[PDB]
RNA sequence: UGAAACUCAAAGGAAUUGACGGGGGCCCGCACAAGCGGUGGAGCAUGUGGUUUAAUUCGAAGCAACGCGAAGAACCUUACCAGGCCUUGACAUGCUAGGGAACCCGGGUGAAAGCCUGGGGUGCCCCGCGAGGGGAGCCCUAGCACAGGUGCUGCAUGGCCGUCGUCAGCUCGUGCCGUGAGGUGUUGGGUUAAGUCCCGCAACGAGCGCAACCCCCGCCGUUAGUUGCCAGCGGUUCGGCCGGGCACUCUAACGGGACUGCCCGCGAAAGCGGGAGGAAGGAGGGGACGACGUCUGGUCAGCAUGGCCCUUACGGCCUGGGCGACACACGUGCUACAAUGCCCACUACAAAGCGAUGCCACCCGGCAACGGGGAGCUAAUCGCAAAAAGGUGGGCCCAGUUCGGAUUGGGGUCUGCAACCCGACCCCAUGAAGCCGGAAUCGCUAGUAAUCGCGGAUCAGCCAUGCCGCGGUGAAUACG
RNA sequence: AGCGCCGGCCAACUCCGUGCCAGCAGCCGCGGUAAUACGGAGGGCGCGAGCGUUACCCGGAUUCACUGGGCGUAAAGGGC
RNA sequence: AAAUGUAACA
RNA sequence: CGCGGGGUGGAGCAGCCUGGUAGCUCGUCGGGCUCAUAACCCGAAGGUCGUCGGUUCAAAUCCGGCCCCCGCAACCA
């Protein structure tokens, strides 16, 4: 038990903050705790979307959040359904003027928390595990990332016998700073216990 | 506070109702009521003394627990009695109440430990290691610990006699003299081997081990084996010697002979002159000789102790101490402990109370 | 003994002594840091993921 | 010459990969050696083993547990104990039925919780000049689902971390060798801090590591000039205070700079030795960063989670106690045993940080802790703030002392609802052990050790002598 | 309409109970609180007035080798 | 010149 | 019954005769070395001198009586 985080590694560096606003000494501690709740919300009405990145910027009682996903208008709805009535529920928790965007994500299959989650659905499926993390893999580098590894950690099939399984391609410098590579997790409950799911895309290195 | 001390009177008392049975003795005394109730019954009354004996003796059980029934529900009624109408002398006299069935209760406990001859005597307590080595003589200094402070949370004296450490680490065997009040009934529920399945530490890969150890619980006798010589027993020939002398040997009976009676034990003398010199050799060896008798029974009933005494191995145990799984198991009642480190503490009320039925 | 004590370390007690702070994010009531409201291990947590604005690896 | 009974599920041959050797060869690391300062002895602080206890909650166990989780246990915390209480319940989502919603205010009992109870006005869309009729805002009462459990299992797990070890390694693809495990490559010669690079080679490539990219520090530039600075000219209340200026210092963003680049020499090359230039030289010093894996390592008690277990209790509230015990035992530290010292008085020189029921200038009362006044400062402005060793003077005169500051008596301050258990600080008095520490043992190779003080997180206060940082002064030694 | 079996050999898998106990076992081995290996059940496989077990013979056994084996180090060259 | 470490390796 | 020798920490022995002072070895206990045990290293504790009485100023010691232990002798018929 030993690597360092591969993103906290490389704030302002090659990766940027998901809460980007300043705060004084009196203040953080309750825009910190806004900040968490809005991603609990988001983070389990959005996970059928398709939700890699929650983004929030605050200037004096507005805030914007900035939602990137797979599927657009699975958060949309239907001409702005949803999309109303999570500014409703929003605004309903943040007391304030709570602006939500969506954007793309370009390319799921190079979104490394993407990768992880599907990952984890499909264990949950009783599926392969060793077949899902080489597929993973395989969908990472064909989608032209320059490098990939998945990881699977817990009772694997079932067994007893806790166990790490793990594949990889091309290159994944995590001792690299300027080398850009995303980091995701995901966790999957089965009726035996839970896995933990990490993937590391490397994307291409600045 | 108080109907909290009746909620434990009848605790105590329904698995008191349980070995003793109220169930299996009230039956039984009806027909020992029925035999007795014919005229003829006083007919060869070595019959019917063990009867109405044994009727008190099943009436001391049936109808004991006929007025614990009884009397705790007037004592729980009469307390009620007396705080709805703030009347404090119908609840002195309804704990005047609960103190006198307090002790036919506490009576009927001692069916437990007033049945085993000699309860009451200063017992010791021989703990033995055994199967596994260096794991079970520390799992056996254990277990001297686990009855020392046992023995200090209940009245008894500590008393170590004799020790003898292991080599690697721990204890091989030793014997304790619990001196205290009662000390045998308690401690003779304790006999048996302790089994210790556990999570062994002196096996290098830290691998789980079973290692066995015994406690074994007699108490003390008078252990005086110097019977006195009664002449009334005693038959003396005397006779000449057999050998050298002159006109003597011939012509005097200087050789004796002390045959005891009941034993058969023959036992001669020629080695002096005088028949009084050889009277009192004889004396000596006719002594020392049912003194090897005496030692030849004690030694006898030990063996037959140690051969009746189990053998500290596999399957023949009546505890689990799984403390990878946190458990503390009396396979033979059988209850089931979770707070295990407080088992090694002293709590053996537990096993030990629901042991002596 | 806890979801009890993430609770009624809410509460405004009876004397402002006994007031404590908690970690807002898992309840624990040892090595929680007034600006954040979180302890230490959730402090590390969430500036890993990088949702504490401006908070960085220090190095020097 | 030569059995059997009985017994075992093997006994075996060779070869492979490891591991190990009181086998060898070649290397490396405060590993030893060379040194300097300690620990082990004392008194005290702190953690632990024990023992005690109603409880002295729980975990951590050689290195890699033991000033560790604990970056703040009087209550709270708190998970333990004793006692008094609560039963969809301190908390979630429900569905149903009664009250009135909602919120604030008191009374009784009680240690408090709790139990009992007396107050008082509910918007809406609504038939409303009318009793009256709701819905659901939220609460209350009775239910049934459910909650809740720091109860067990880290030997069912995720996550995160410790460790070997910043060690120089660990592999893969294809080809080649072998019946095969596997080998080769990765070995060899040279070289490096390095599986670093060079040369050779049935191998040729590739990945994870190494290195670099990132941060601080060292030189210089550019851009900026206040709240920072003051070289020069004016005033100068006698203080960068004022004019004024941004030179300098600084502050903080962006750049330059070092690449064995250049000369001598040895080299097949890679490199190595020496020299210059330069603030800096051969990774410039320090940091962040920790390969495949190992320890069935650690943590179900931070969190999450499979399963097993508790359900008027293994849940919950409260008051009090315990976590602070003390015949003993170990680990980590603090202060010392004194003259290269101690005390008093006066007088200099930092850095990094922190601060609006906060940091507190200055004034006054008190020997003091502190208290009462009271300016400034959303802080490069104001404040904590004095840095201490040092320097200058005076006293001590080798003693258990003007060393040492434990223990105890007495008197106070502050925090706090409350300092008995169980706080810190001040003052008077008391003034212990300790005269440099057995066996044994720890750290450190340069701004290092040693020594000196300053800050912060936690935090009402504090048991901090701890931890994380900051600067001041500043060594010894390395044959091997 | 019954009997054997359902860890591998060897065809047939789950739930509960148990917790190195009770027990299974032809060999290898199963059982220490998630057992396809124990006991019951549901389901499944194989046979069917039969199904299994024990005993014995040949086979598999080129494991006495005529067909059809071996003896440097596995058992095996006699000391010459 | 210097002994030993049983009993349950997935 | 005789002669003469002994009894001293947990074990085995020394100390007496020429009285004041109880020692050695092993063990036991606390500490170290080791991952751990043994071995080794450092420190410590430990004896009504069988009993009764008493010689003397004073007894483990000297002199009586008893109590267990060991050796020898117990012959001539
Ligand atoms: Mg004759
Ligand atoms: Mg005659
Ligand atoms: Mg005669
Ligand atoms: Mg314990
Ligand atoms: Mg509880
Ligand atoms: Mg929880
Ligand atoms: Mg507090
Ligand atoms: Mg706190
Ligand atoms: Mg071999
Ligand atoms: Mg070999
Ligand atoms: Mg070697
Ligand atoms: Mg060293
Ligand atoms: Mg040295
Ligand atoms: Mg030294
Ligand atoms: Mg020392
Ligand atoms: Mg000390
Ligand atoms: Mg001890
Ligand atoms: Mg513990
Ligand atoms: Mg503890
Ligand atoms: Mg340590
Ligand atoms: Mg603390
Ligand atoms: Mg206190
Ligand atoms: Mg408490
Ligand atoms: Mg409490
Ligand atoms: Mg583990
Ligand atoms: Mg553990
Ligand atoms: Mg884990
Ligand atoms: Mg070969
Ligand atoms: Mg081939
Ligand atoms: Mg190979
Ligand atoms: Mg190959
Ligand atoms: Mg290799
Ligand atoms: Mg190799
Ligand atoms: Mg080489
Ligand atoms: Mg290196
Ligand atoms: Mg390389
Ligand atoms: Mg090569
Ligand atoms: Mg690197
Ligand atoms: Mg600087
Ligand atoms: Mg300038
Ligand atoms: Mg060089
Ligand atoms: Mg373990
Ligand atoms: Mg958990
Ligand atoms: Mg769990
Ligand atoms: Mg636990
Ligand atoms: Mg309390
Ligand atoms: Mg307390
Ligand atoms: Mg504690
Ligand atoms: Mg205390
Ligand atoms: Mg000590
Ligand atoms: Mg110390
Ligand atoms: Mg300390
Ligand atoms: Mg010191
Ligand atoms: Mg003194
Ligand atoms: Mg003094
Ligand atoms: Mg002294
Ligand atoms: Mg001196
Ligand atoms: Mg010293
Ligand atoms: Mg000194
Ligand atoms: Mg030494
Ligand atoms: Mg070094
Ligand atoms: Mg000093
Ligand atoms: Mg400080
Ligand atoms: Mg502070
Ligand atoms: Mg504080
Ligand atoms: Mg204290
Ligand atoms: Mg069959
Ligand atoms: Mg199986
Ligand atoms: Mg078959
Ligand atoms: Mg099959
Ligand atoms: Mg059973
Ligand atoms: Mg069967
Ligand atoms: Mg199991
Ligand atoms: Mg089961
Ligand atoms: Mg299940
Ligand atoms: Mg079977
Ligand atoms: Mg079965
Ligand atoms: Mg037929
Ligand atoms: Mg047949
Ligand atoms: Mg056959
Ligand atoms: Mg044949
Ligand atoms: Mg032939
Ligand atoms: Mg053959
Ligand atoms: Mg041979
Ligand atoms: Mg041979
Ligand atoms: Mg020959
Ligand atoms: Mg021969
Ligand atoms: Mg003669
Ligand atoms: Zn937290």
């Amino acid at each position: 038990g030993n690597k360092i985080h591969p993103i906290g590694f490389r704030l302002g560096i090659t990766r940027d903050w998901e809460s980007r606003w300043y705060a004084g000494k009196k203040q953080y501690r309750h825009l910190l705790l806004e900040d968490q709740r809005i991603r609990g919300l988001l983070e389990k009405e959005l996970y059928s979307a398709g939700l890699a990145r929650v983004d929030i910027e605050r200037a004096a009682d507005n805030v914007a959040v900035t939602v990137h996903v797979a599927k657009p208008g699975v958060v949309i709805g239907r001409g702005g359904e949803r999309i109303r009535v999570l500014r409703e529920e929003l605004a309903k928790l943040t007391g304030k003027n709570v602006a939500l965007n969506v954007q793309e994500v370009q390319n799921p299959n190079l979104s490394a928390p993407l990768v992880a989650q599907r990952v984890a659905e499909q264990i949950e499926r009783r599926f392969a595990v060793r077949r899902a993390i080489k597929q993973a893999v395989q969908r990472v580098m064909e989608s032209g990332a320059k490098g990939a590894k998945v990881i699977v950690s817990g009772r694997i099939g079932g067994a007893e016998q806790a166990r790490t399984e793990w594949a990889a391609q091309g290159r994944v410098p995590l001792h690299t700073l300027r080398a850009n590579i995303d980091y995701g997790f995901a966790l999957a409950r089965t009726t035996y216990g839970v896995l933990g799911v990490k993937a590391y895309i490397f994307l291409g290195e600045v | 506070p108080v109907n909290n001390r009746i909620q434990d009177l009848t605790e105590r008392s329904d698995v008191l109702r349980g070995y003793l049975d109220y169930d299996a003795k009230k039956e039984r005394l009806e027909e020992v009521n029925a035999e007795l109730e014919q005229p003829d019954v006083w007919n060869e009354p070595e019959r019917a003394q063990a009867l109405g004996k044994e009727r008190s003796s099943l009436e001391a059980v049936v109808d004991t627990l006929d007025q614990m029934k009884q009397g705790l529900e007037d004592v729980s009624g009469l307390l009620e009695l007396a705080v709805e109408a703030d009347d404090e002398e119908t609840f002195n006299e309804a704990v005047a109440e609960l103190d006198a069935l307090e002790e036919k209760l506490a009576q009927l406990e001692f069916r437990r430990m007033f049945s085993g001859e000699y309860d009451s005597a200063d017992c010791y307590l021989d703990i033995q290691a055994g199967s596994g080595g260096t794991e079970a003589q520390d799992w056996a200094s254990m277990l001297e610990r686990m009855y020392l402070r046992w023995a200090e949370s209940r009245g008894f004296k500590t008393e170590i006699i004799e020790e003898s450490e292991g080599e690697v680490a721990g204890i091989k065997s030793v014997t304790i003299k619990i001196s205290g009040d009662y000390a045998y009934g308690w401690l003779r529920t304790e006999t048996g081997v302790h089994r210790l399945v556990r999570k062994s530490p002196f096996d290098s890969g830290g691998r789980r081990h079973t290692s066995f150890s015994s406690a074994f619980v007699y108490p003390e006798v008078d252990d005086d084996i110097d019977i006195e010589i009664n002449p009334a027993d005693l038959r003396i020939d005397v006779y000449r010697t057999s050998g050298a002398g002159g006109q003597h040997v011939n012509r005097t009976e200087s050789a004796v002979r002390i045959t005891h009676i009941p034993t058969g034990i023959v036992t001669q003398c020629q080695n002096d002159r005088s028949q009084h010199k050889n009277k009192d050799q004889a004396m000596k060896q006719m002594k020392a000789k049912l003194y090897e008798l005496e030692m030849q029974k004690k030694n006898a009933e030990k063996q037959a102790m140690e051969d009746n005494k189990s053998d500290i191995g596999w399957g023949s145990q009546i505890r689990s101490y799984v403390l990878d799984d946190s458990r503390i198991k009396d396979l033979r009642t059988g209850v089931e402990t979770r707070n295990t480190q407080a088992v090694l503490d002293g709590s053996l009320d537990q096993f030990i109370e629901a042991s002596l039925k | 003994a806890r979801k009890a004590l993430i609770e009624k370390a809410k509460r405004t007690p009876k004397f402002k002594v006994r007031a404590y702070t908690r970690c807002v994010r898992c309840g624990r009531a040892r090595s929680v840091y007034r600006f954040f409201g979180l302890c230490r291990i959730c402090l590390r947590e969430l500036a890993h993921k990088g949702q504490l604005p401006g908070v960085r690896k220090a190095s020097w």
